[PDB]
RNA sequence: AGUAGAAACAAGGC
RNA sequence: GCCUGCUUUUG
């Protein structure tokens, strides 16, 4: 969320290992409805942001 | 329409709404059983990231110790504990070069502290692992048992009352063949409670003095998986006290540190530093900020580098100072680790369960365990000595954070543009396992080169950066220890959310703390006035339901809904009663800074006023000035801090009861010792009233001073005052019998 | 001057002291909001910036034809109609033209 | 609807004090209001909630 | 069964 | 029948 905000603020953001961050997020999505719903919401946010 | 709160971040920035991203209204994760597995994981990890070093066997413990210092250089971006001495010392040298006189002055201050301080300073702190019992006990209990065994053996220098003499004693105790200790038991059929002597050979005493206890950390916010932590003993405590004193003194003089400052001091320093950087930076220069965490920070950092640092900072000082600061990194380079509770086993067919202690993992068949645990034990079995694993190549969580910050600032000081010898440069802010770097250069190529050089200069010392959790943007926005800076620091308010309920101390204290956190959050955070009124209302509901103190004009049946109604009907002025006695709430924003007794003192009835505020009440207990109006509270993302609350001593200022489980254990005889000591000390405060305000001083037995003062007060009070002749003769007779009992 | 320290406000572009977000249109001084800013229809969206240099315009981005990047304090050498490159701002090269 | 379920002391303790949630939400709301009241030097609760 | 989730509870100790 | 309901929690 914060690196996306840095992109919207036009601050030239960068990373060193992004797939590690994704693999760390996806490590926690197992079986809880509420968390999976938050993740779905985050994907919708990335779709409507990042434009 | 399907609802999505995250879309709110499409209009409001993420820092001005970051409070939404903190789920601190729910229960936090807890551990349930043993922590042996996480201990094994940490041991095998820090032996993995330092594996190309050389092995040795200590002559004193017999333990296999891995030395990675001045080992090979890394070839990939994986973690490494291969530190180089020459580069550490070059870092320290250039640090002193840029900030001269820092080590001299810090050493002088610490020399004064070393010479003056006392053993009682070890009584105040956190729990402590007691080798006498092979578990954790409070600090003063551990100190007392250690002193008892020392005096039982022959080491008696601590009678001087200084700390350094106690350290001389613990050093002299290692050169003894057979130490002796005493252990508690109890037997019931009749509850017999006694003691028994046992012996400890020299190597056993060494492994017990060098070992640390381990346990799993509950109530962690922000992690899917649980972590292990360590607790050090009594013998490694004074040395590390002096070492952290030195490190504090140094880090105070550095504009980059963040560890010795808390609260708004921290944010102020951070902001001043950022402004200073952006002023020294040029206008044609491009500027970037890395928000960074370090990975495996406490496993790579080696005590031998700390010994190098110490010997460079004590350069040209007296050898006693150099030798009393050199002992902590030694003892943390030959350290061990208790594995823990063990494991538990299950049989479904026979319907039974069992426990397995950690002191048989070397002598147990591995059929029972699953694959991960089998591998763990298979790797660790070489390092086992008497139920504790050798662990040389790294620290543990929560120790030497100050000196580690000193090393971090040493690396940050290598970006001064007279040490890079180029046109890029860098600076930043450091706390233990977190940092903010700021890099300046005229192009993006210089930015990449500075980032690369920072990474490599930090890998030459054993400082690894987490690429998975770090990111670089332009200057203006960053994150540091859950402080979100966006052209200025920003309020969050969800870190402070579990502090808005009943604290669980007593009625008066919980009331005062409850109103005080509201006005604090009004000052420091951005809690508005209406929301604060609502917070009052909700706090008072929780207060009333917890403590069973409803308005008195209500029909809510509780166990004390009858006494409160009788009090209600006796009372004429009902706005003068306390919420704990069934009265209204007269609080608002105007008057959040006033206690509950002074707020309503002209509204009270005189009989109620005199009953409530009475010194003869049996409910109040004040013991020492450092514990009068001061309570331990447990925030989110921090250690248990101490909060000062303004209150008046009333009959509501009660203490609650104790755990009472220890009655069923072998160590039941600690209660009797506690009880007897408390009898004696209470009587001493009867004779000497100042003993609870000012520390006494003396060498005589307590009874001697007591009977002496009795005689003196008797004489002075008979001469001109109250005491007649009969009392005088009788109490002098009692003094005489006390002498006949003590001297024979 | 703020507490004896010279806070520098950059002519060209944003700063930590003065930043206008182009997304939510808020202006921000020193970390404090200072009003939403409105969209004038006559806003020249032509890439030209006539109010950064004294006697020079800014035609756009750099081009490698007119030579290396001159600096701010060495521009009096130029003359009428002499385009050139200049490095200014946070390490950004641009093309400029005298009047 | 019939079920077997279970709970712990700490889960009960934290569900015994859910009213704190009311603060969280409301705090953020007031922040937004205040962020405009500083800009337009007047209270803005009425405008937001009515208009 | 169920809670839960890298190890435990589903009472424990003498 | 007796006893217990946090006896080991980094900074």
């Amino acid at each position: 969320l914060l690196v996306v905000q840095a992109l919207r603020d036009n601050l030239e953001p960068g990373t060193f290992d992004l797939e590690g961050l994704y693999e760390a997020i996806e490590e926690c999505l197992i079986n809880d409805p509420w968390v999976l719903l938050n993740a779905s919401w985050f994907n919708s946010f990335l779709t409507h942001a990042l434009r | 329409m399907d609802v999505n709160p995250t879309l709110l971040f499409l209009k409001v920035p993420a820092q001005n709404a970051i409070s939404t991203t903190f789920p601190y209204t729910g229960d936090p994760p807890y551990s349930h059983g043993t922590g042996t597995g996480y201990t094994m994981d940490t041991v095998n990890r820090t032996h993995q990231y330092s594996e190309k070093g050389k092995w040795t066997t200590n002559t004193e413990t017999g333990a296999p110790q891995l030395n990675p210092i001045d080992g090979p250089l890394p070839e990939d971006n994986e973690p490494s504990g291969y530190a180089q001495t020459d580069c550490v010392l070059e870092a320290m040298a250039f640090l002193e070069e840029s900030h001269p006189g820092i080590f001299e002055n810090s050493c002088l201050e610490t020399m004064e502290v070393v010479q003056q301080t006392r053993v009682d300073r070890l009584t105040q702190g956190r729990q402590t692992y007691d080798w006498t019992l092979n578990r954790n006990q409070p600090a003063a209990t551990a100190l007392a048992n250690t002193i008892e065994v020392f005096r039982s053996n022959g080491l008696t220098a601590n009678e001087s009352g200084r700390l350094i003499d106690f350290l001389k004693d613990v050093m002299e105790s290692m050169d003894k063949e057979e130490m002796e200790i005493t252990t508690h038991f109890q037997r019931k059929r009749q509850r017999t409670i006694g003691k028994k002597k046992q012996r400890v050979n020299k190597r056993s005493y060494l492994i017990r003095a060098l070992t640390l206890n381990t346990m799993t950390k509950d109530a962690e916010r922000g992690k899917l998986k649980r972590r292990a932590i360590a607790t050090p003993g009594m013998q490694i405590r004074g040395f590390v006290y002096f070492v952290e004193t030195l490190a504090r003194s140094i880090c105070e003089k550095l504009e980059q540190s963040g560890l010795p400052v808390g609260g708004n001091e921290k944010k102020a320093k951070l902001a001043n530093v950022v402004r200073k950087m952006m002023t020294n930076s040029q206008d044609t220069e491009l500027s970037f900020t890395i928000t960074g965490d370090n990975t495996k920070w406490n496993e790579n950092q080696n005590p031998r580098m700390f010994l190098a640092m110490i010997t460079y900072i004590t350069k040209n000082q007296p050898e006693w100072f150099r030798n009393v600061l050199s002992i902590a990194p030694i003892m943390f380079s030959n350290k061990m680790a208790r594995l823990g509770k063990g494991y538990m086993f299950e049989s479904k067919s026979m319907k039974l369960r069992t426990q397995i202690p950690a002191e048989m993992l070397a002598s147990i068949d591995l059929k029972y365990f699953n694959e991960s645990t089998r591998k763990k034990i298979e790797k660790i079995r070489p390092l086992l000595i008497d139920g504790t694993a050798s662990l040389s190549p790294g620290m543990m969580m929560g120790m030497f954070n100050m000196l580690s910050t000193v090393l971090g600032v040493s690396i940050l000081n290598l970006g001064q543009k007279r040490y890079t010898k180029t046109t890029y440069w860098w600076d930043g802010l450091q706390s233990s396992d977190d940092f903010a770097l700021i890099v300046n250069a005229p192009n993006h190529e210089g930015i990449q080169a500075g980032v690369d050089r920072f990474y490599r200069t930090c890998k030459l010392v054993g400082i690894n950066m987490s690429k998975k959790k770090s990111y670089i943007n332009r200057t203006g926005t960053f994150e540091f220890t859950s402080f979100f800076y966006r052209y200025g620091f920003v309020a969050n308010f969800s870190m402070e959310l579990p502090s808005f309920g009943v604290s669980g101390i007593n009625e008066s204290a919980d009331m005062s703390i409850g109103v005080t956190v509201i006005k604090n959050n009004m000052i420091n955070n951005d809690l508005g006035p209406a929301t604060a009124q609502m917070a009052l209302q909700l706090f008072i509901k929780d207060y009333r339901y917890t403590y069973r103190c409803h308005r008195g004009d209500t029909q809510i049946q509780t166990r004390r809904s009858f006494e409160l109604k009788k009090l209600w009907e006796q009372t004429r002025s009902k706005a003068g009663l306390l919420v704990s006695d069934g009265g209204p709430n007269l609080y608002n924003i105007r008057n959040l800074h006033i206690p509950e007794v002074c707020l309503k003192w002209e509204l009270m009835d005189e009989d109620y006023q005199g009953r409530l505020c009475n010194p003869l009440n049996p409910f109040v207990s004040h013991k020492e000035i450092e514990s009068v109006n001061n309570a331990v509270v447990m925030p989110a993302h921090g250690p248990a801090k101490s909060m000062e609350y303004d209150a008046v001593a009333t009959t509501h200022s009660w203490i609650p009861k104790r755990n009472r489980s220890i009655l069923n254990t072998s160590q039941r005889g600690i209660l009797e010792d506690e009880q007897m000591y408390q009898k004696c000390c209470n009587l001493f405060e009867k004779f000497f009233p100042s003993s609870s305000y000012r520390r006494p001083v003396g060498i005589s037995s307590m009874v001697e001073a007591m009977v002496s003062r009795a005689r003196i007060d008797a004489r002075i009070d008979f001469e001109s005052g109250r005491i007649k002749k009969e009392e005088f003769a009788e109490i002098m007779k009692i003094c005489s019998t006390i002498e006949e009992l003590r001297r024979q | 001057n703020v507490r004896g320290s010279g806070m520098r406000i950059l002519v060209r572009g944003n700063s930590p002291a003065f930043n206008y977000n182009k997304t939510t249109k808020r202006l921000t001084i020193l970390g404090k909001d200072a009003g939403t800013l409105i969209e004038d229809p006559d806003e020249g969206t032509s890439g030209v910036e006539s109010a950064v240099l004294r006697g020079f315009l800014i035609l756009g981005k750099e081009d490698r034809r007119y030579g290396p990047a001159l600096s701010i304090n060495e521009l009096s050498n130029l003359a009428k109609g002499e385009k050139a490159n200049v490095l200014i701002g946070q390490g950004d090269v641009v093309l400029v033209m005298k009047r | 609807y019939v079920r077997t379920n279970g709970t712990s002391k700490i889960k009960m303790k934290w569900g015994m004090e859910m009213r704190r949630c009311l603060l969280q939400s409301l705090q953020q709301i007031e922040s937004m209001i205040e962020a405009e009241s500083s800009v337009k030097e007047k209270d803005m609760t009425k405008e937001f909630f009515e208009n």
